[PDB]
RNA sequence: CGAUGUCGGCUCAUCACAUCCUGGGGCUGAAGUAGGUCCCAAGGGUAUGGCUGUUCGCCAUUUAAAGUGGUACGCGAGCUG
RNA sequence: AGCCAGGAUGUUGGCUUAGAAGCAGCCAUCAUUUAAAGAAAGCGUAAUAGCUCACUGGUCGAGUCGGCCUGCGCGGAAGA
């Protein structure tokens, strides 16, 4: 996309995560507070399974507000999520580890319905598989 | 600069141009490409 | 010979007065004649501004759009002026006006002046900053960087006056 | 335009498509964020399905060429981005009042309702087919006097769709 | 040359095994960078005029910091050599050098496990390799490591969240020794730098994080 | 070859510009200090001593600079030998 | 040619690693949407997030972009 300043989506781990690698340098370079927001990511570390990595939009105003705004895990890091794989090739398709079924992808288009720009589920799933080879996981059903 | 009796390019914005009789060229990249009187 | 054929269109407020090759242009403020056409037989109609080449040439799209260009500049000046955020930057240095010399501060001994040459004036914002207003195109910012001249901005800092917002050259090679 | 095939097989689409037309909606753009089309690719994506379609390259010199009823209702299509939209069977009208009902934001806009293939009219109200497609202003409003036939539905809504 | 540098300098039994001085860049504990450039390989009597011939190729030997010097071990010719080097040293001037010497080859003789070799808290040092195993480098950078420099006062720094720009400086310039973050964003690190570094940074930054001077 | 005196020095200059400085600019691996090149420039100016017949070369100390080369290897109807 | 606007979802690809994600790398680099958009052509950031084209709609209204051959010319080109 794009790299210099704007909103910012942060990568943020559910459960504590206050200082740099989040929330610090991080969100502090919007000025954003790192507590209440913690506290509201902490708020909804309930409903996300807690520990899980995943990206939130923050909310801003001009008093740079501490609304944060959900997002669903990747498909990658739900691949990631799902073979178990500690390690992604270092050539992925060409470099490879293990494989899953695409009933899990399945469900990854049926999460990821809210990122797809695809006109149908297949070719979500599909945007899926273009992650799912990406990977260097085997792909099958 | 350089009087380089060939001239030829030194990135994709250089230019050649005239100027006087002389056969300028120039870049933006670096000034240093600055071809002239080949 | 695109433009060079293109009607230049001579607005309302706006008068333009043909005599010989060049053409006086009473305006909103300006009123002159920067033009000069060698070759061109240019001429007002309605506002009709001709063009197309005149006898033989070969300057003739070129001379002639040129003029084109040039008296739809000028009647844009007659209109209003132009090159404006003639800017410098850096510790220490400072500008002011006066009369129609301007200051200009750069670690010299002596304080920066020049006198603009009238159809021109200025204003400081800020010492930092002046802003030019000029009738006719060419002049203004021609002189605007003539003003600049005095200090070529410097690479290591971007010191020295910098010609309108004009992002520059900025290494940082033997240093420390 | 483009190649000879592209060009060709868009007036393919346009016309296999006009005769697909369960109801022509058009649109003018200019922001043409690409969310425009995507939250369309929602209103023709799953929230109904497909329903309405999207389509640029439009002009005076491309749109007439798409219909035997040219021009009409259609000339309009041509000037500044046109994602022009036509809606499809099942859909007499869904996605048609929708635009200015969605509108806000320069894109998505009825344009004052500008259905070809069908309502036949421009800059004019055309909010009557999305009138129609209904029960509740036929089966509590006149107490089912439009449910019970054309004829009823000719002896009422005078005041409710042209009726 | 080749092992340190990971570059491409071929080696062979034959005499002029090497022509040409040679830069690559090495690592280093404490100046990261670190330039090398190879000289040719010597002989007894080697002629004169050559040398005078020759003081521009060697032009770089005169100023380096330090004299590196391989050695053979398989050779009797041991003394010999070194005294032949240092005829040479003799006559094109900085011979004042600090120098290391490394007794390569070691391959053949099993003389030790590679290891440092302090001949003093100096380090002239004896250094125990086999360069085309080359299995006594480690010991001949950290001994190196140890014999240039000028200020390890080390200090461990510290900020609350406003430390992406420290780990930043830090990756940046040479190096963290160690990162550690801790609560509520205060983190805690150790850094050593020489000092010139010390003061562009102080100055540069507000440095009211003082632990650097 | 019915004669055109030959090396070095010594009085004396003369031009070229293929620049020794000073003069004006391009880039720089141009922080500034400075350089390096390149361009433009011929206005003027550009080391006494040691050693040797020397030109050189070497050496000691200078100066902004100790530029090149042409000119019967400018200069013996001016000397020097 | 310039000009109006879009520049997309997977997905900051996996690996790397403080951090890499269009732009420390590494190898994969697809699938989607659409006229349109590369897991990328350039800038930027410690990194994150901007910035521009490639892509296209619109615009505007006739020509336009090149290689080849070829006469005759410029540059190279300083002296006593």
């Amino acid at each position: 996309a794009k790299k210099v300043q704007a909103y910012v989506k942060l990568q943020v781990a559910a459960g504590m995560a206050n200082p740099s690698p989040p929330v610090g340098p991080a969100l502090g370079q919007q000025g954003v507070n790192i507590m209440e927001f913690c506290k509201a990511f902490n708020a909804k570390t309930d409903s996300i399974e807690k520990g899980l990595p995943i990206p939130v939009v923050i909310t801003v105003y001009a008093d740079r507000s501490f609304t944060f705004v959900t997002k669903t895990p990747p498909a990658a890091v739900l691949l990631k999520k799902a073979a178990g794989i500690k390690s992604g090739s270092g050539k992925p398709n060409k470099d490879k580890v293990g494989k899953i079924s695409r009933a899990q992808l399945q469900e990854i288009a049926q999460t990821k319905a809210a990122d797809m720009t695809g006109a149908d589920i297949e070719a979500m799933t599909r945007s899926i598989e273009g992650t799912a080879r990406s990977m260097g996981l085997v792909v099958e059903d | 600069m350089k009087v380089r009796a060939s001239v030829k390019k030194l990135c994709r914005n250089c230019k050649i141009v005239k100027r006087d009789g002389v056969i300028r060229v120039i870049c933006s990249a670096e000034p240093k490409h600055k071809q002239r009187q080949g | 010979s695109r433009v060079a054929k293109a009607p230049v269109v001579v607005p309302a407020g706006v008068d333009v007065k043909i005599n010989g090759q060049v053409i006086t242009i009473k305006g909103k403020n300006g009123e002159l004649t920067r033009t000069l056409n060698d070759a061109v037989e240019v001429k007002h109609a309605d506002n009709t501004l001709t063009f197309g080449p005149r006898d033989g040439y070969a300057d003739g799209w070129a001379q002639a759009g040129t003029a084109r260009a040039l008296l739809n500049s000028m009647v844009i000046g007659v209109t209003e002026g132009f090159t404006k955020k003639l800017q410098l930057v850096g510790v220490g240095y400072r500008a002011a006006v006066k009369g129609n010399v301007i200051n200009l501060s750069l670690g010299f001994s002596h304080p920066v002046d020049h006198q603009l040459p009238a159809g021109i004036t200025a204003e400081c914002p800020t010492q930092t900053e002046i802003v030019l207003k000029g009738a006719d195109k060419q002049v203004i910012g021609q002189v605007a960087a003539d003003l600049r001249a005095y200090r070529r901005p410097e690479p290591y800092k971007g010191k020295g006056v910098r010609y309108a917002d004009e992002v520059v050259r900025t290494k940082e090679a033997k240093k420390k | 335009m483009a190649l000879n095939l592209q060009d060709k097989q868009a007036i393919v689409a346009e016309v296999s498509e006009v005769a697909k037309g369960a109801l022509s909606a058009v649109v003018a753009d200019s922001r043409g964020v690409t969310v425009d089309k995507m939250t369309e690719l929602r209103k023709a994506g799953r929230e109904a399905g497909v329903y309405m379609r999207v389509v640029r390259n439009t002009l005076l010199r491309r749109a007439v060429e798409g219909t035997p009823f040219e021009c009409l209702k259609d000339a309009f299509v041509g000037p500044t981005l046109i994602a022009y939209s036509m809606e499809h069977p099942g859909a007499a009208a869904r996605l048609f009042k929708e635009f200015a009902k969605a509108n806000a934001k320069f894109e998505v806009k009825a344009a004052a309702f500008e259905g070809e293939l069908i309502p036949a009219s421009q800059i004019d109200r055309l909010a009557t087919l999305p009138t129609y497609e209904e029960a509740i202003a036929r089966l509590m409003a006149t107490m089912k006097e439009a449910s019970a036939g054309k004829l009823v539905r000719t002896l009422a809504a005078v005041r409710d769709a042209k009726e | 040359f080749n092992r340190i540098t990971e570059a491409r300098v071929y080696a062979a039994d034959q005499l002029f095994a090497t022509l040409d001085p040679t830069l690559r860049r090495i690592d280093v504990a404490d100046v990261g960078e670190t330039v090398l450039a190879d000289t040719v390989g010597f002989i007894r009597h080697l002629p004169h005029d050559l040398v005078a011939a020759f003081k521009a190729t060697l032009q770089e030997t005169r100023q380096a910091t330090l004299l590196l010097h391989v050695i053979d071990a398989a050779d009797v010719r041991v003394q010999e050599n070194i005294e032949a080097v240092n005829t040479v040293l003799e006559e094109i001037d900085a011979h004042e050098i600090p120098t290391l010497l490394v007794m390569n080859k070691i391959d053949m003789l099993e003389d030790f496990e590679p290891r440092i070799d302090r001949d003093e808290e100096n380090k002239p040092n004896r250094v125990w390799l086999s360069a085309q195993t080359g299995a006594g480098i480690p010991q001949l950078f950290q001994a190196l490591t140890e014999r240039l420099s000028g200020e390890v006062a080390q200090h461990t720094l510290r900020l609350p969240p406003q430390e992406g720009r420290l780990r930043s400086r830090f990756y940046q310039l040479q190096a963290i020794e160690k990162e550690w973050m801790e609560e509520d964003g205060s983190v805690s690190l150790q850094v050593r730098m020489p000092i010139v570094d010390w003061r562009r940074l102080c100055k540069q930054e507000p440095a009211l994080i003082d632990y650097l001077i």
